[PDB]
């Protein structure tokens, strides 16, 4: 279970500014499904250790040497950048160069070694089926192979005696991989529309995404940077993870674009005759293309300030000029509406030096 | 590139089962490595992954709502079905299907999404009223006019102008939930003042949840 803390939750920046959205990952400890695969990895390590425990003495006694073959240099490779390639090379080494010739003595030993090899093959297939563990995308393995070559017959015995160490290295690699997110992806969503792939594989630009966007990060910290903000970058941005089931998203960042103060144009619409026939009267006040979003719209019916009988609605920020529009609808019963004469909408906004009133007489 | 389209009821009652259908083209769920998944978004909340299915018929579900989810595919018909049992008002959301790939493990193409409301209330079509232009809706060489789409349920509703011939200058406001439990919105458009006595302005409102189609002429 991988969760993503995304910050800031909301953000308001100016054209040309540089904005960084952070997605911090938090992990939680989790047969033929990927959903329970990294939770079932300890069980495969258990199967491997049991089977090898039943042959360890035979091979440690048959190998009468004392030079460690799998040195920690191999583990340094495993947990490094090319660790995937190192691990799969080691798996192939054991499956093709050591195990076919080690399993042919007693039926008991043969059964145990064949179970070890079958688990290695099944692990290879599963890593390949799930979350892009395989295929990948190392002088220690070369040294292992060279020593094994020099050791002729005794080499197989040596590698089989150190299979426990090999198991531990596999365990360390898988533990490092599951305590980290391989890739972070990013989606951009415009209001009322499906998300659009913005960045994938942590740093790659999706289709139609300009150079202004970039991605970065590793392990548990990831970032999405817009170097030069543009009016069309208004949106909600979500980081997304496909490295583990369930797939999860960030909390999201809503991004508004700052611009110069623009005063609204105020219009007023009286109720239609068609609606008045039905027993209701709706008076609509329209504030068109203004910035910032904050505006004060009050209804006055025969100079009486109204309360509780109007609802506002405001558009999402314009992706071109960065402005808003707002409607305020005053709803009355027809009888109530005909008890009065003057209907006024009064607008206070930063772009207006004094409040603007649009009114009409019934 | 590829295209996906969701379809399902706009309204289901509490405890009923939602059946969502994804229809896709440009790819095949017989193609090795291919996958389809479902994601939802409640009003004003984050995206939440629901489920997926792969070409090898393996399925995966979000534990936060499993026991209630069933995904299936019909590759001959290019369709994926999601079933959500025992629906709750907290499941009110927009549901998307999206394509993914064994080389990808992210959703690169999404459908438009479809809106689902869980409520005991019944569907109701809107009333359309003109917001008539006049001297009080003019500003320079411009005049605003519109349509009030009132008292409908559930979401969504769509508004065009002059059968789509008039697109520039249109602001269709997000619906507000009224104390009656019914939705209401307005669609406004600014036009050249000089065109009011010549050009006819008609708003075309469509409420698919109620099989409602209305055309309202907006006269000065």
């Amino acid at each position: 279970d991988i969760q993503m803390t995304q910050s800031p939750s909301t953000l308001s920046a100016s054209v040309g500014d540089r904005v960084t959205i952070t997605c911090k990952a938090q992990l939680s400890s989790p047969e033929n499904s990927c959903t329970h695969f990294p939770g079932n990895l300890p069980n495969m390590l258990r199967d491997l250790r049991d089977a090898f425990s039943r042959v360890k003495t035979f091979f440690q006694m048959k190998d009468q040497l004392d030079n460690l073959l799998l040195k920690e240099s191999l583990l340094e490779d495993f947990k490094g950048y090319l660790g995937c390639q190192a691990l799969s090379e080691m798996i192939q080494f054991y499956l093709e160069e050591v195990m076919p010739q080690a399993e042919n003595q007693d039926p008991d030993i043969k059964a145990h070694v064949n179970s070890l090899g079958e688990n290695l093959k099944t692990l290879r297939l599963r890593l390949r089926r799930c979350h892009r563990f395989l295929p990948c995308e190392s002088k220690a393995v070369e040294q292992v192979k060279n020593a094994f070559n020099k050791l002729q017959e005794k080499g197989i015995y040596k590698a089989m005696s150190e299979f426990d160490i090999f198991i531990n290295y596999i365990e360390a690699y898988m533990t490092m991989k599951i305590r980290n997110v391989g890739y972070m992806h990013w989606y951009q969503q415009k209001p009322g529309k499906a998300p659009k792939l913005l960045i994938y594989d942590t740093s790659k630009l999706a289709s139609g995404v300009p150079s202004r966007f970039s991605g970065s990060g590793s392990g548990t910290a990831f970032t999405l940077t817009i170097s030069s903000l543009q009016p069309d970058d208004f949106a909600t941005y979500y980081c997304f993870q496909g490295s583990g089931y369930p797939f999860t998203f960030g909390g999201g960042t809503k991004l508004e674009i700052k611009r110069t103060v623009a005063a609204p144009s105020v219009f007023i619409f009286p109720p239609s005759d068609e609606q008045l026939k039905s027993g209701t009267a709706s008076v609509v006040c329209l504030l068109n293309n203004f910035y910032p979003r904050e505006a004060k719209v009050q209804w006055k019916v025969d100079n009486a300030l109204q309360s509780g009988n109007s609802q506002e609605s405001v558009t999402e920020q314009d992706s071109k000029d960065s402005t808003y529009s707002l409607s305020s609808t005053l709803t009355l019963s027809k009888a109530d509406y005909e008890k009065h004469k003057v209907y006024a909408c009064e607008v206070t906004h930063q772009g207006l030096s004094s409040p603007v009133t649009k009114s009409f007489n019934r | 590139q590829v295209t996906l389209r969701e379809s399902g009821p706009a309204l289901v009652k509490p405890t009923q089962t939602l059946t969502l259908t994804c229809t896709f083209s440009g790819f095949s769920l017989s193609t090795s490595g291919m996958s389809v998944g479902w994601i939802r978004q409640p009003p004003g909340k984050a995206l939440e992954w629901l489920a997926d299915i792969w070409w090898d018929d393996k399925k995966d579900y979000n534990p936060s709502l499993k026991s209630r989810l069933t995904i299936s595919k019909d590759t001959s018909a290019n369709q994926v079905v999601l079933k959500v049992t025992n629906m709750d008002p907290a499941d009110t959301a927009t549901y998307y299907c999206a394509r993914s790939m064994i080389t990808n493990w992210y959703f690169d193409v999404w459908g438009a999404g479809t809106t689902v409301t869980v409520s005991s209330a019944s569907t109701k079509g809107p009333s359309v009223f003109p917001l008539a232009p006049s001297s009080k809706s003019t500003s320079g060489g411009t005049a605003a006019l519109g349509c009030l789409v009132k008292d409908y349920f559930p979401e969504p509703v769509t508004v065009s102008w002059n059968s789509g011939a008039l697109t520039s200058g249109v602001h269709t406001f997000p619906a507000v939930l009224q104390s009656s439990g019914l939705y209401s919105l307005s669609s406004v458009v600014t036009v050249p003042s000089s065109s009011l006595g010549t050009q006819t302005y008609i708003c075309n409102v469509n409420h698919k949840p109620s099989n409602t189609k209305v055309d309202k002429r907006v006269e000065p």
